[PDB]
């Protein structure tokens, strides 16, 4: 294939062992070097594993690979939180004649479930000259991913307008973050007084709920 | 019991020993 | 240890050729050693193109293969990217990489990566609002502030935060396209004795439109 075969994810808490895999057709990697690939958002892929089952220096014994000739497998033991990335195999496909990556297997860190911190904020007066109005809510620091935000303008729930974009997990806490944008005409915003951010997550049947009123 | 080709060329199947 | 940073356009218009140059530092060319480029698309996986060893020897992506070219400088210390005929389908981040080939194919180091968009957009400067809390919110130990970035094109921009404390409780949302423009926000928490008592200013760099923009964030 001119892709390798990886789940989509894996998910493990701190102090256990993950295995991902990465698989061809038949026994295409039998005589091919498998490498390893450790991608945290934001940077370049890292070197982890070469030659099927090699460490370079620097990288501690708890990573492992192996290669079956069908399939080769990446061991994550004693997972730590900075272990949080995407993770791709390559090896060459002598088939194809071309190097050939794995589709990737993300890697959550569990963690305890925790609230988001939630903050309002009216847009700002600059903002307004535009013609445009955008609310903004920041939901910083809430663990699982899974959340629901609803905005409501004096009390009354919009839909239309609303733009959600989230972080990927914390190295340091394995937390997300969230920022949830409403946005409006500056015209239709100066018509209403209450705006208003809920955020239902697992941590409580109640939402958190953040407001601000115009006047 | 796997090894290299006995680096100038990409490709080169692996070995048995 | 080697050092590989690449250079080159952010925004390369469809039908015309992409070139990046990738500097290699501080190893020998002349080792046998290959020297190569990868690509991943926003939010995909990890893309081989090609690489090159100093005797000439090249190898290429199939599809690819017509419209690549990839080339070696030693003297230079430089690696080179000629991608025709660009298409949209090329917006992609680029790393160059170092190859250990024959049958061993392993890749070390990698450059830090260069973000090339593909696009018939123009170049637009971002506008950055301060984000401050609304008159009479109820004040915890810390407080959290912000900055919305509108309207920019192409990616990407950088937001750093200056303040009295230091905080480095900072997030950072990723950019969202609508209508050809990018808008993304950040956030910083700080504690509550030292803002609006001290200055909080965001930063927010884009090199595209050579643009640099700070807003101070002031109490309502």
């Amino acid at each position: 294939q001119s892709v390798w075969t990886q789940p989509p994810s894996v998910s493990a808490a701190p102090g256990q062992k993950v295995t991902i895999s990465c698989s061809g057709d038949d026994s295409i990697l039998r005589s091919a070097f498998v490498s390893w690939y450790q991608q945290v958002p934001g940077s370049a892929p890292k070197l982890v594993i070469f030659d099927d089952r090699q460490r370079p220096s620097g990288i501690p014994a708890r990573f492992s690979g192996s290669n079956s000739g069908t399939t080769a497998t990446l061991d994550i033991a004693g997972l730590q939180r900075g272990d949080e990335a995407d993770y791709y195999c390559a090896a060459w496909n002598g088939r194809l004649s071309a190097f050939v990556f794995g589709s990737g297997t993300k890697l959550e860190i569990k963690r305890a479930d925790a609230a988001p911190t939630v903050s309002i904020f009216p847009p700002s007066s600059e903002q307004l000259t535009s013609g445009g109005a955008s609310v903004v809510c920041f939901l910083n620091n809430f663990y699982p991913k899974d959340i629901n935000v609803k905005w409501k303008i004096d009390g009354s729930e919009r839909q239309n307008g609303v733009l959600n974009s989230w972080t990927d997990q914390d190295s340091k806490d394995s937390t997300y973050s969230m920022s949830s944008t409403l946005t409006l005409t500056k015209d239709e915003y100066e018509r209403h007084n209450s705006y208003t951010c809920e955020a239902t997550h697992k941590t409580s049947t109640s939402p958190i709920v953040k407001s601000f009123n115009r006047n | 019991c796997k090894i290299h080709a006995r680096f100038d060329s990409r490709g080169n199947p692996t070995v048995e020993c | 240890q080697v050092q590989l940073e690449e250079s080159g356009p952010g925004l390369v218009r469809p039908s015309e050729t992409l070139s990046l140059s990738c500097t290699v530092s501080g190893f020998p060319m002349s080792e046998s050693y290959f020297w190569g480029w990868i690509r991943q698309s926003p939010g995909k996986g990890l893309e081989w193109l090609g690489s090159v060893i100093h005797t000439g020897t090249t190898y290429y992506r199939p599809s690819l293969e017509s419209r690549l070219t990839i080339a070696m400088d030693p003297s230079k210390n430089q690696v080179s990217l000629s991608l025709t005929s660009v298409t949209v389908a090329d917006s992609a981040m680029y790393y160059c990489v170092r190859i250990r080939g024959g049958s061993s194919n392993w890749l070390d180091p990698w450059g830090p990566g260069i973000v090339v968009t593909a696009s018939s957009a123009k170049t637009t400067p971002p506008s950055v609002y301060p984000l401050a809390p609304g008159c009479g919110d109820t004040t915890g130990s810390s407080v959290t502030l912000g900055c919305l970035v509108k309207g920019y094109f192409p990616e990407s921009v950088t937001v750093t935060w200056n303040s009295g404390s230091l905080s480095s409780s900072v997030h950072t949302f990723p950019a969202l396209l609508q209508s050809g423009l990018y808008t993304m926000s950040s956030s910083v928490t700080v504690p509550s004795s030292t803002w609006p008592s001290q200055t909080v200013t965001c930063s927010v760099a884009h090199p595209a439109s050579s643009t640099t923009v700070d807003k101070k964030i002031e109490p309502r």
